[PDB]
RNA sequence: GUGGAAGUCUGUUAGAGUUGGUGUCCUACAAUACCCUCUCGUGAUCUAUGUGUAGGGGUGAAAGGCCCAUCGAGUCCGGCA
RNA sequence: GCGAAAGCCAAGGCCUGUCGGGAGCAACCAACGUUAGGGAAUUCGGCAAGUUAGUCCCGUACCUUCGGAAGAAGGGAUGCC
RNA sequence: GGUCUUAAGGUAGCGUAGUACCUUGCCGCAUCAGUAGCGGCUUGCAUGAAUGGAUUAACCAGAGCUUCACUGUCCCAACGUUGGGCCCGGUGAACUGUACAUUCCAGUGCGGAGUCUGGAGACACCCAGGGGGAAGCGAAGACCCUAUGGA
RNA sequence: CGAGUGGCUUGCUACCUCGAUGUCGGUUCCCUCCAUCCUGCCCGUGCAGAAGCGGGCAAGGGUGAGGUUGUUCGCCUAUUAAAGGAGGUCGUGAGCUGGGUUUAGACCGUCGUGAGACAGGUCGGCUGCUAUCUACUGGGUGUGUAGGUGUCUGACAAGAACGACCGUAUAGUACGAGAGGAACUACGGUUGGUGGCCACUGGUGUACCGGUUGUUCGAGAGAGCACGUGCCGGGUAGCCACGCCACACGGGGUAAGAGCUGAACGCAUCUAAGCUCGAAACCCACUUGGAAAAGAGACACCGCCGAGGUCCCGCGUACAAGACGCGGUCGAUAGACUCGGGGUGUGCGCGUCGAGGUAACGAGACGUUAAGCCCACGAGCACUAACAGACCAA
């Protein structure tokens, strides 16, 4: 009676086209409770190794023994929050208000940006008070851009900006926090946002790989037995019923596949440091050798090697925070052989 | 069931003809399903090092041939991983008859096992000679 | 640990064990010499091997 | 031991045949093709040339097969508008 | 080498099975190589593919019209100096 | 039934058959499970003696079934190779075409509509794709009936 | 006995098509229905418990693998939470298959004087087409909004992005004479689905290195061919799955249902007004797309004789054309070289040994030699090439 079988591939990752900004957009941000902070962070990633940890579970029969977990290295230096923008709440949604510069400029930020020659900082500041005194403040959030020349490995020296959003105790508060980020040189640092041990949303557009047939792209069978020998060896059976007439848009299609953006979901950071202690030997292929501040994360992160991957405080996590892991050893072989 | 404490790629399905590994009379084992799983479309029931397989004896004294028993797998050619990562791998394929209660059919287990197994089966670990 | 074949130092996480019928316990730190093995060589019968070195 | 019989065996010797792939082709390279596979291969064998049998008639180890891409009655023209 | 077999190479012939240039050259298609563990679960059906293989030595069942079955099966050997 | 139609009234054998409707007959072998296959039974819808019956070694690109071996047939797909495919120069057809035509959901209609009705959607052009629809293209249906048709 | 709903079966009819709407079964891929098989929440019980039985709401998800048979159907096995049924031209042949029905060949049985027949059986027996329109998957070029760069907003759109199971503690506890034997909650894992990634394991790897058979270049050295690697052994990068990582809860409103207050009807009553709760289902949350949202958006800065863009040049984190991203001497973008990091497995030559042989000769062994050869990665390094310069633009 032709037994059941789930569709072939999501239907929530659509359409499956290439995305529009290299560097990835969170849609959603993590919820106001601790003090005044930025709510994100960037790196590059270089590529991987493996870590051996000391179990951390408490609720693992394993918990104390040694453990050899799969890690991404990721090299996140300093980025700086070049200004505040504040968003007023309207009748249509949010909306941006204004936003508060700076004067200090990294000396390559031209290369994608018009900086600004004259700007009044202060007008800004207090449009945005007013406006908060109107209760039409909306959130609070900083431009931030990389500095590509810090990482050597990285080609590009054209900094990648990107919106962080900035959550705080009170709006009174956390604009003061932001504005004050921000007149110093917006310069921070992932230990200023992160811990180790805390789990954080990485966000990517992944792996480019053109257009691709449905078999790879939405994962459906290959014409099996007699029939893979008939002329047809990756096309799906039919494009649809005789009724409707048409080709539905959930048809399994040949497409571009790869180069999307992607944030997966609750990424454990093993430890935020700094030098060349994971650099592997002869040096991470296709990147090269890690000297300075980075991030190990655990697992898999999306996209190719010196691509931008974005930080954010995971959104919904499912376990306890497991503060600063006890790292017995990282791997440092070579990742050729 | 209770973890395995190590990951397993299933090394054998349904139909799979393997080793039995003990004094029972039972020779050859002949796999037929696999406790508590269910599959997809296509897809042949698969079984691995740590599951509870229901078995069809395909060789050995003609008491025990034919019969249709329950046991547990033992070792498989496949590899599996262990928490410190390096992975572990047999020199055949084997199984255990069982009885209800989980305890071996037989009186002598031969061959080596796998640690994992113990966690699961503490009868037909405590009868083991060699755990591996 | 150290590879019951070739003798270098096996890097953690990495490696497979395989068990014999007899119930006995080897160590490789790769296929390579996995591979060597199964052919029937012994290390050291080969140079490249530390165990022959 | 000699002898060397056979509608004898193996065999892409030459040569002949045409089982499966229901592959390739299917406005073809081709109005019957290509590739692999497969059968016979000293005999009721294969083959060139010459020669005989002509249409309700030939020819046919018989399939209504074949008789110049034409066959349960060839082709041409006529009867015929 | 058993060979008018394969494979390689002379002599002799040819680059006219007669459109080219470019993209590590994507999907998809035709031919095809290799795939861990499992091993016909595929399918109307092992279709397709694969396995086996040359030579010598040992050895060889039921059945039989005594010819055969039969290379039954199974076991071993095989280079170079 | 313990003869009658119409001359005789199925003998040897074979039998659920390439013949058995009932039918997946019953029993057994084999498999975890066998409308299959083999063996036995067999009242045979409707076997049977040159309309040849039975049996049978050898032979077979003949039909069905089992085992060992083998393996990408499958689990479940991957990577690679060669020729295409894509882009450029040159060469250069055909099929098809009442008209209009960006359609989708419903409805209606000779009861199976891109064109009617109501709504919805819809900026134009172009490249690649696999073929859902145009009851797609190709052939005055082989099936069926009809004709005071043909052979 | 009576009243109906459906349009899956069968029958009836002869409306549609005979200048053809390709068959059955299967497959593959997509959407749907609910009369619900499982899963969520409930009510009754001949509800002690456990296991059930019957019913309600509910279509989110799931509903699988095999043996006979062409079968659909059905029979059977073992697993399972369960292995639900049905619609889409009995969905799906310009997708596949071609086992069955139903051409031409042949046999058997039955019938017939016979040709020959069969709503009997059987063996064999072909699957055409370069897409014009439309449809959708993805990719571009223009115009509109009316100078540029960067950052956003969010009308709307998609999602199952998550479904289910097992185990431990609770607990040998509640309940029960006993046998037997729950739950709330908290944990650990499995399976299915999903998205991504390659440190690890695995495959590939006609890059590469070695061994070796035949033959050709006189031998040697070093090579060609043996189908697009002769074969065998090993295998880097990359790409991959058989490998690895991630994929809630919680709120809000409801259904069935459990109730509160409460009248019509002094009482009673969950309902009539009002209210408190309560589903895997709905909404939010989360993920993806999304200024062409014609109300065609917002902010910031730069610029209107100059901001910015295109071409050109060296290249890829990109790629079928186009597009996209980076670098361009104020430079490490690419190549060369040298290192590092890797793959092979110990080069040519020479020396000693070498079974033997008068000697000639000699397969091979050891040393020189972790050697020789090789690298799709990294680094150092401006040596070579990123030169020259063109165009557009308020
Ligand atoms: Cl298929
Ligand atoms: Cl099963
Ligand atoms: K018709
Ligand atoms: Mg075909
Ligand atoms: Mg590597
Ligand atoms: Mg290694
Ligand atoms: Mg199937
Ligand atoms: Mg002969
Ligand atoms: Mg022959
Ligand atoms: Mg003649
Ligand atoms: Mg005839
Ligand atoms: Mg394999
Ligand atoms: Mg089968
Ligand atoms: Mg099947
Ligand atoms: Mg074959
Ligand atoms: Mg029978
Ligand atoms: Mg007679
Ligand atoms: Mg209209
Ligand atoms: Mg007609
Ligand atoms: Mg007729
Ligand atoms: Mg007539
Ligand atoms: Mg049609
Ligand atoms: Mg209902
Ligand atoms: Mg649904
Ligand atoms: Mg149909
Ligand atoms: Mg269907
Ligand atoms: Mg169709
Ligand atoms: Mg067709
Ligand atoms: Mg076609
Ligand atoms: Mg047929
Ligand atoms: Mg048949
Ligand atoms: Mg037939
Ligand atoms: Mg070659
Ligand atoms: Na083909
Ligand atoms: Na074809
Ligand atoms: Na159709
Ligand atoms: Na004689
Ligand atoms: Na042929
Ligand atoms: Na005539
Ligand atoms: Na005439
Ligand atoms: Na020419
Ligand atoms: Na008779
Ligand atoms: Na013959
Ligand atoms: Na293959
Ligand atoms: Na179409
Ligand atoms: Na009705
Ligand atoms: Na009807
Ligand atoms: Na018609
Ligand atoms: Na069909
Ligand atoms: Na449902
Ligand atoms: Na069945
Ligand atoms: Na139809
Ligand atoms: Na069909
Ligand atoms: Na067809
Ligand atoms: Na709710
Ligand atoms: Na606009």
């Amino acid at each position: 009676p032709q037994p059941s079988r789930p569709r072939k591939g999501s239907l929530g990752f659509g359409p499956r086209k290439r995305s529009t900004s290299e560097t990835p957009r969170f849609n959603s941000w993590p919820s106001d409770d601790g003090q005044p902070g930025v709510q994100g962070f960037a790196g590059y990633k270089a590529g991987m190794t493996h870590v051996v940890l000391v179990n951390d579970e408490p609720n693992s029969p394993r918990e104390g023994m040694e453990e050899t977990v799969p890690v991404t290295v990721i090299e996140t230096p300093p980025m700086r929050a070049v200004a505040l923008r504040a968003y007023e709440d309207t009748p249509y949604g949010q909306r941006p208000l204004t936003e508060v510069w700076t004067d200090e400029f990294h000396s390559e930020l031209d290369r994608t940006l018009d900086v600004p020659e004259d700007h009044d900082p202060d007008a800004a500041e207090e449009q945005i008070r007013d406006a908060h005194e109107a209760g039409d403040l909306g959130d609070l959030r900083l431009i931030t851009h990389t500095v590509p020349d810090a990482v050597p490995s990285v080609p590009k020296k054209k900094p990648d900006v990107m919106e962080t959003r900035v959550g705080g105790g009170s709006v009174s508060d956390r604009l003061d926090h932001a504005l004050d980020i921000v007149e110093d040189g917006g310069e921070h640092a992932m230990n200023d946002i992160f811990r180790a041990g805390e789990y954080a949303d990485v966000a990517g557009v992944t792996k480019g790989k053109g257009t691709q047939g449905p078999v790879k792209r939405w994962g459906v069978q290959k014409r099996k037995g007699k029939h893979a020998r008939q002329g047809w060896r990756r096309r799906i059976g039919n494009l649809g019923p005789w009724n409707p007439s048409r080709v539905r848009s959930t048809v399994p299609q040949q497409g571009q596949t790869g180069y999307h953006q992607r944030t997966e979901l609750n990424k454990r950071l093993i430890d935020i440091g700094e030098g060349d202690e994971p650099t592997v030997d002869g040096g991470f292929v296709n990147y090269g050798e890690v000297d300075g501040p980075y991030t190990l994360v655990k697992g898999s992160v999306p996209g190719p090697d010196k691509r931008l991957v974005r930080f954010r405080p995971a959104v919904r996590p499912n376990d306890q925070p497991r503060l600063d892991p006890e790292v017995r050893y990282v791997s440092n072989e070579s990742n050729q052989g | 069931m209770e973890a395995l404490g190590a990951d397993v790629t299933q090394g054998l399905e349904k139909g799979s003809l393997i080793t039995c590994a003990d004094n029972t009379g039972a020779r050859e084992l002949k796999v037929i399903s696999v406790h508590g799983y269910s599959g997809t479309k296509n897809r042949l029931p698969k079984a691995g090092l740590g599951d509870k397989i229901t078995v069809s004896v395909t060789k050995g004294t003609p008491e025990m041939r034919r019969q249709v028993l329950e046991a547990v797998v033992v070792r498989q050619r496949k590899p599996i991983r262990r928490p410190d990562g390096t992975r572990v791998k047999f020199e055949d394929n084997a199984a255990v008859i069982v009885d209800e209660n989980e305890d071996p059919r037989g009186t002598e287990l031969k061959g080596p096992i796998a640690r994992e197994v113990a966690q699961r089966f503490g009868s037909v670990a405590s009868a083991a000679t060699m755990i591996v | 640990r150290e590879c019951d074949y070739c003798g270098t130092d096996i890097e953690p996480g990495t490696g497979t064990m395989f068990v014999h019928k007899d119930g006995a316990t080897t160590h490789f730190c790769s296929s390579k010499c996995e591979n060597n093995a199964d052919l029937g060589r012994e290390a050291r019968n080969l140079e490249w091997t530390d165990t022959a070195r």
